[PDB]
């Protein structure tokens, strides 16, 4: 898909 | 500067018409766009997420799309309560940057468009006697409330010494702004003229003053 | 559900502040929390964020090495330690929270706390007349005014003819200069025929510095 804007905080 | 999302500074729509606000960004093909609405004196509110999804409580007239390097917020059948600043928000693929666009002032027109009244004052004799010089460009009664200001010394653009306010709403719902150019008395007396150029809705008015006046 | 910020204030460049954000009414989910700032009249800027367990932290390039975010869920609090403050850090600072899994980012916002970074000291304004002329004259009316230059802090008030003149008066919002000092202008539109007969005096009050100025404005 596309990356969500705060993805890094949920990895 | 950093990774950038580019929005038009201002969009105006008549009530019932469709408003479109664009957001261009190189990473948009691979990263979702999000949109926030911010009314004067209030915190922002999320209105579109993941390019096209609407949170609960957001009217169906709001929609979003993204194609290539451009995301668009569409408000179909704009209502007066939709007047606000809108911001797009996204990240680059590396996740190094989370950035907002510069914002778009959406005016839902509630009165006729109105060109600004512009008055430019030269440095006063009193200020020169204090070894200072300020040119004063006063801009009032414009609508919608978006303007840009540029200055010239003779025919040449000048940016040094320029301070300009953001537009503020007047009691009559039109807008006001001001711009100041600080110079030394020698600089003022050495040029044939100085000019303030005020642009509103694509229309630029130039006012000029001269030390020999 | 509520987010309430505090800790903002006035400091000189190079000094420090610690912002806090108290959260109420939230259950214990994985939503990340964030600081977002906005300078007066300008756009939003993401500053810093922190995961639910504080394991993941990030900063805007503009504040990296100067700001430190932290979070203590036991006190329902979020913090921002701001060191080596710069004038351009001046802004309203919002705390914000994501919905779970970051599906709705910045779903919840506070009201903001104001941070002002300034090297300015208390100073009364210099006031200069803005004389009416043929160039500020049209349609039977002329514009004249007063320039209120280089004061700190806000606010100033301006009247004309000791309050007897109110019609046609427009006092503009102040500009904040690079010096850290403010300036504003007040103008009045009057009949051009009155320029040779009616005296115009602006009365400027800057109570913070205990200064008052009366300036006659002549053609």
């Amino acid at each position: 898909k596309k990356q969500k804007v705060h993805a890094l905080f949920y990895k | 500067d950093s990774y950038e999302l580019t929005q038009p500074p201002s969009v105006s729509v008549s009530p019932g018409q469709t408003a479109r606000i664009t957001c261009s960004g190189d990473a948009l093909p691979k990263n979702y766009a999000y949109w926030y609405q911010q009314k004067s004196g209030q915190a922002p509110v999320l209105v579109i997420y993941e390019d096209s999804k609407r949170p609960s409580g957001i009217p169906e007239r709001f929609s979003g799309s993204s194609s290539g390097t451009m995301a668009t917020l569409t408000i179909s059948g704009a209502q007066v309560e939709d007047e606000a600043d809108y911001y797009c928000y996204s990240t680059d693929s590396s996740g190094n940057h989370r950035v907002f666009g510069g914002g778009t002032k959406l005016t839902v027109l509630g009165q006729p468009k109105a060109a600004p009244s512009v008055t430019l004052f030269p440095p006063s004799s009193e200020e020169l006697q204090a070894n200072k010089a300020t040119l004063v460009c006063l801009i009032s009664d414009f609508y919608p409330g978006a303007v840009t200001v540029a200055w010239k010394a003779d025919s040449s653009p000048v940016k040094a010494g320029v301070e300009t306010t953001t537009p503020s709403k007047q009691s009559n719902n039109k807008y006001a702004a001001s711009s100041y150019l600080s110079l030394t008395p020698e600089q003022w007396k050495s040029h044939r003229s100085y000019s303030c150029q005020v642009t509103h809705e694509g229309s630029t008015v130039e006012k000029t003053v001269a030390p020999t006046e | 559900v509520q987010l309430v910020e505090s800790g903002g204030g006035l400091v000189q460049p190079g000094r420090s502040l610690r912002l806090s954000c108290a959260a109420s009414g939230f259950t214990f989910d994985d939503g990340a929390m964030h600081w977002v700032r906005q300078a007066p009249g300008k756009g939003l800027e993401w500053v810093s964020g922190i995961s639910w367990n504080s394991n993941i932290i990030a900063y805007a390039d503009s504040v990296k090495g100067r700001f430190t975010i932290s979070r203590d869920n036991a006190k329902n609090s979020l913090y921002l330690e701001m060191n080596s403050l710069r004038v351009e850090d001046t802004a309203l600072y919002y705390c914000a929270k994501d919905s779970p899994r970051g599906e709705l980012p910045l779903n919840y916002w506070g009201q903001g706390t104001l941070v002002t970074v300034s090297s300015a000291s208390t100073k009364g304004p210099s006031v200069f007349p803005l004389a009416p002329s043929s160039k500020s004259t049209s349609g039977g009316t002329a514009a004249l005014g007063c320039l209120v230059k280089d004061y700190f802090p806000e606010p100033v008030t301006v009247s004309w003819n000791s309050g007897a003149l109110t019609s046609g008066v427009h006092t503009f919002p102040a500009v904040l200069q690079s010096s850290g000092l403010y300036s504003l202008s007040s103008v009045v539109t009057v009949p051009s025929s009155s320029l040779g007969t009616q005296t115009y005096i602006c009365n400027v009050n800057h109570k913070p510095s205990n200064t008052k100025v009366d300036k006659r404005v002549e053609p």
